[PDB]
RNA sequence: GCUG
DNA sequence: TCAGACTAGAGCCGCTG
DNA sequence: CAGCGGCTCTAGTCTGTCCAGC
């Protein structure tokens, strides 16, 4: 069971719910009883895990977004780490991105935190 | 075949004499591949071998 | 392809003994068997009508391989 | 005493998919087996594979 | 163990393992001489041997 | 959230030969590596994608078909750089234990560094006042076997504001 | 009798037994007797699986004093064993699960190795199918005793019965008398006839021999036993 | 010397209990299952 | 059975021991050295740095250190009061 | 010691 | 009991300087 | 005139001698 490969950071938070929501559907296609006497573990992680990336509302989240909002963040020059977590917490309101946002100093300029400010909003 | 070697006699090379190890023994003595071995026979063939005085000399 | 197109004595021994093994725990049997209740005299039967789902791995001797099908191989 | 020594010595060897014969290290005893690549038990002539006189009246 | 009076059982000796090489039985030779009498498990670590 | 390449020796029972392979080595791999975290790599939760199955052998033993499998599958890792948003499931008075909604209630923050109104007093206050956010902070785990929990955390709470809460 | 040659080289098995070795011309060439007292200890674990689960219930059913038996039982993922002398072998057969392990008494058609003492050759060792048979003594065809140099003046021989499927077909492929019939040193057969097998088609085939239509019929009709008792 | 002994040999197979190379050992069976390799990678 | 009690001791006591720590007063000045040089080897240019600690990080980020009078006068005298050999 |  | 092909020694004489 | 060195020779010694049963 070696890790070959420690890291390989992409999946934004759309990207692992909507594999969750395949596979939790998906699974129940073929759930079994044989494998109850086996292994359980794997069904409540699915599930619990499911509730938490749904807090946020990626319902009504979409694929395109992922994309359509990676267009706009390539022109801040803001690291891969900053637009995951500009993705995953989806900033709701200006304070946040004003202070809870990461690597606030410096960048933030009051210009492109207010036009972030509409881009998160999009 | 080794043991259906009943080490029998009856057996001189042809020659009525220059008695050989034969069977068991020989076989045994070639795997071994030991440098001295008992009875240790050289053949050789003559060139001029029309008449027995020839051979006397060589 | 270099290596013999016959399948040898000790190839036929091994199948069938892994097949049987496998018929043993219950793996699916594709010749139908009619009054069979022993894997070997199955296993045996399904190589006649070569239908066995194993592949022979022949290792040259520097490390090179090639795969022959069960059903490739002529049975003799 | 001589079969046990003739099998220690002679076990590994075993015939290869490349029509050769080599011991277990990986060195070669003989190119091709018995220069033939032919199997004893398979003769039906002395030593050789057929025989043809035989082959054809059948 | 030893023989009938100790309900012993029989002996594959040098020679007969000697036939079953000569016929390329490999996995027989694995299940008479290992599995049918002794077969066991140690642990061994892997870095001291 | 990240992806970890992993390899391991799927072992598929011979009763399962009408199943094809990269489906039934998905449901070996998902009774293998979930909930389990691994040491210095994370949470695994469950299977992405089988990225290379590689040919099934059958050895002279079991008679059952080993494949080795390369594939990739999703753990649960914070990067040290994650605001995240969990719930209290849980106080005591050395700090405060916020849980990640029914995910893992293991997250144990260590309380020092919100404004100084900081107690829990044994009678469930949370915090002396002026969903709940979480700033994860170091990698802790620890490798259980040592004789014939395990991914903690440290979470932190800074001046954040929290402009809608408090 | 130190470890490398008494312990490691050659060691003791189970599943083997030995008795006094007699003849038996109507038996196969392929054949061996085993008597009864022998294939009700000499057990081979057959794995339970649809081809076989109505064959083994009646075996469990039978239990250890009739021949066609089982003497253990196994489930699924344990590996203590059930002795089934005692309990209720017909709740026991019912309770029957694919992946169990009944221990069943050897029977016809098992591939089982027989082997005289000294072994100076590969043939000295070949797989037989046992046919159980009342009497003591193990029995086959006089054609098969010059391969294991065997005599019928008190001789003892030694058998083997294989534990695991893999080594059934290695047995049976490899090691049985029908792939044997020539020695692998000249070429030559081996199991061909003997005396009384010589002389009496010696005596048969000489120009002096004439049969009528009722001898002719009551020679011939001695070959209709076995697998021939159908051609015509 | 400190000699390691490769367990290859014949002798040394039938003392540790692994199956000789020679024979029925000299090759590998693969299962023909039905599968698929490389399969469609879900896209990031 | 005469010994056939336990571990022979945890530890066997020498009745006579060290004499002190010799020398006592004048390796204050070489002591001091021992712990200065000590200071000044490790915290060098002729060391060596774990660049296998930044091959093993891949969280590398902005703002973080993984991101990130002599008075003399010329002359010119060059001796050979040393070896001419080697 | 004898049988194999 | 019967070699048996190893392992040192005792030399030996005669060139080897 | 003397010294290596290999030869050459005693002889010294440890090492085997079928499988199995009772
Ligand atoms: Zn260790």
């Amino acid at each position: 069971m070696e890790v070959k490969d420690a890291n390989s950071a992409l999946l934004s938070n759309y990207e692992v719910f909507q594999l969750l929501t395949d596979l939790k559907e998906q699974r129940k296609e073929s759930g079994k009883n044989k494998h109850s006497s086996g292994q359980q573990n794997l069904n409540t992680i699915t599930y619990e895990t499911l509730k938490y990336i749904s807090k946020t509302p990626c319902r009504h989240q979409s694929p395109e977004i992922v994309r359509e909002f990676l267009t706009a963040l390539k022109s801040h020059k803001l690291t891969k780490a900053e637009k995951l977590q500009l993705l995953n917490h989806r900033p709701v309101t200006a304070v946040e991105i004003q202070l809870m946002v990461e690597e606030s100093e410096e960048r933030l300029t009051e210009e492109q935190i207010e036009a972030l400010l509409h881009t998160v909003t999009s | 075949p080794g043991t259906q070697m009943t080490l029998k006699t009856f057996h001189f090379a042809g020659v009525a004499s220059m008695n050989i190890t034969l069977g068991v023994p020989r076989i045994k003595e070639i795997i071994n591949a030991s440098k001295a071995i008992s009875t240790p026979i050289i053949t050789a063939q003559l060139d001029k071998d029309d008449d027995a005085d020839y051979a006397r000399l060589v | 392809r270099i290596t013999t197109p016959y399948m040898t004595k000790y190839e036929r021994a091994r199948v069938l003994g892994t097949r049987a093994l496998q018929i043993a725990m219950c793996a699916p049997v594709m010749v139908e068997l009619e009054g069979e209740t022993d894997p070997l005299l199955i296993a045996m039967k399904e190589l006649k009508a070569r239908k066995i789902p194993i592949i022979i791995r022949r290792y040259l001797p520097d490390g090179s391989y090639e795969d022959w099908g069960v059903d490739e191989l002529i049975i003799t | 005493y001589m079969q046990r020594r003739l099998v220690k010595s002679l076990e590994d060897l075993c015939s290869q998919y490349d029509l050769t014969v080599r011991s277990s290290t990986g060195d070669i005893i003989q190119f091709i087996y018995g220069g033939d690549g032919l199997d004893p038990a398979a003769m039906e002539g002395k030593d050789e594979p057929l025989e043809f006189k035989r082959v054809l009246d059948n | 163990t030893e023989g009938r009076s100790r309900d012993g059982g029989l002996r594959l000796g040098e020679m007969e393992r000697d036939c079953l090489i000569g016929y390329g039985a490999s996995m027989l030779l694995l299940e008479r001489l290992m599995i049918s009498s002794d077969a066991f498990e140690v642990d061994v670590c892997g870095q001291c041997g | 959230f990240v992806l970890v390449e992993m390899v391991d020796t799927v072992r598929i029972p011979p009763w399962q030969f009408e199943r094809k392979l990269n489906d039934s080595i998905a449901e070996e791999l998902n009774k293998k590596l979930a909930n389990k975290v691994v040491y210095n790599v994370g949470l695994c939760i469950c299977l992405f994608d089988i990225t290379k199955l590689e040919d099934a052998y059958v050895f002279p033993g079991d008679g059952a078909s080993h494949t080795k499998v390369h594939f990739r599958c999703v753990v649960f890792h914070p990067f040290l750089d994650e605001i995240l948003i969990g719930k209290i499931k849980g106080c005591s008075p050395e700090g405060v234990h916020v849980s990640l909604g029914f995910f893992d209630d293991i997250l144990i923050p260590p309380e020092s560094l919100q404004q100084p109104a900081k107690f829990d007093e044994a009678e469930q206050v949370w915090v002396w006042e002026y969903g709940e956010e979480i700033r994860f902070r170091v990698v802790d785990e620890s490798f259980v076997d040592t004789s014939p929990y395990t991914l903690v955390g440290s979470i932190s709470e800074p001046g954040l504001g929290l402009l809608s809460w408090w | 009798q130190g470890r490398f040659r008494g312990n490691l080289s050659g060691k003791r098995v189970d599943f083997s037994g030995r008795t006094v070795i007699s003849p038996d011309p109507n038996l196969r060439i392929d054949e061996v007797a085993v008597p009864v007292h022998v294939a009700k200890i000499l057990t081979f674990p057959e794995k339970v699986n649809k081809a076989n689960i109505n064959f083994l219930r009646k075996l469990v059913q039978n239990g250890p004093e009739v021949h066609p038996g089982a003497n253990f039982i196994q489930q699924r993922h344990t590996q203590m064993k059930r002795f089934l002398k005692y309990g209720n072998r017909e709740k026991m057969a019912q309770e029957l699960k694919y992946g169990d392990i009944v221990e069943r008494h050897l029977i016809d058609g098992d591939v089982v190795l027989f082997n005289r003492q000294p072994s100076l050759h590969k043939l000295s060792i070949m797989a037989h199918l046992a046919r159980v048979k009342p009497h003591r003594t193990f029995r086959f065809n006089e054609c098969v005793c010059t391969p294991y140099n065997a005599d019928f003046d008190g001789d003892e021989m030694n058998l083997h019965l294989p534990q695991t499927e893999e080594a059934k077909a290695e047995a049976l492929v490899l090691m049985g008398t029908k792939a044997n019939l020539v020695t692998p040193r000249n070429g030559e057969p081996l199991i061909a006839a003997i005396q009384d097998f010589l002389t009496g088609a010696y005596l048969l085939t000489l120009k002096d021999t004439f049969f009528d239509r009722a001898k002719a019929c009551q020679i011939i009709a001695s070959i209709l036993v076995g697998k021939d008792e159908k051609i015509k | 010397f400190g000699q390691k002994d490769s367990v290859c040999g014949v002798s040394e197979c039938i003392i540790m209990g692994i199956p000789m190379n020679i024979g029925t050992g000299l090759f590998k069976l693969l299962h023909k299952a039905d599968r698929d390799p490389n399969p469609p990678k879900r896209p990031l | 059975f005469s010994k056939g009690e336990k571990l022979p001791d945890v530890v066997l006591k020498p009745p006579p021991l060290f004499p002190d720590t010799d020398y006592k007063p004048v390796p204050l000045k070489t002591g001091e050295g021992e712990e200065y040089m000590l200071a000044l080897k490790q915290e060098l240019r002729e060391t060596m740095k774990r660049m296998p600690y930044f091959i093993e990080t891949p969280e590398e980020r902005q703002d973080i250190e993984r991101y990130s009078d002599w008075r003399r006068l010329p002359r010119e005298m060059m001796p050979r009061n040393k070896c001419k050999k080697a």
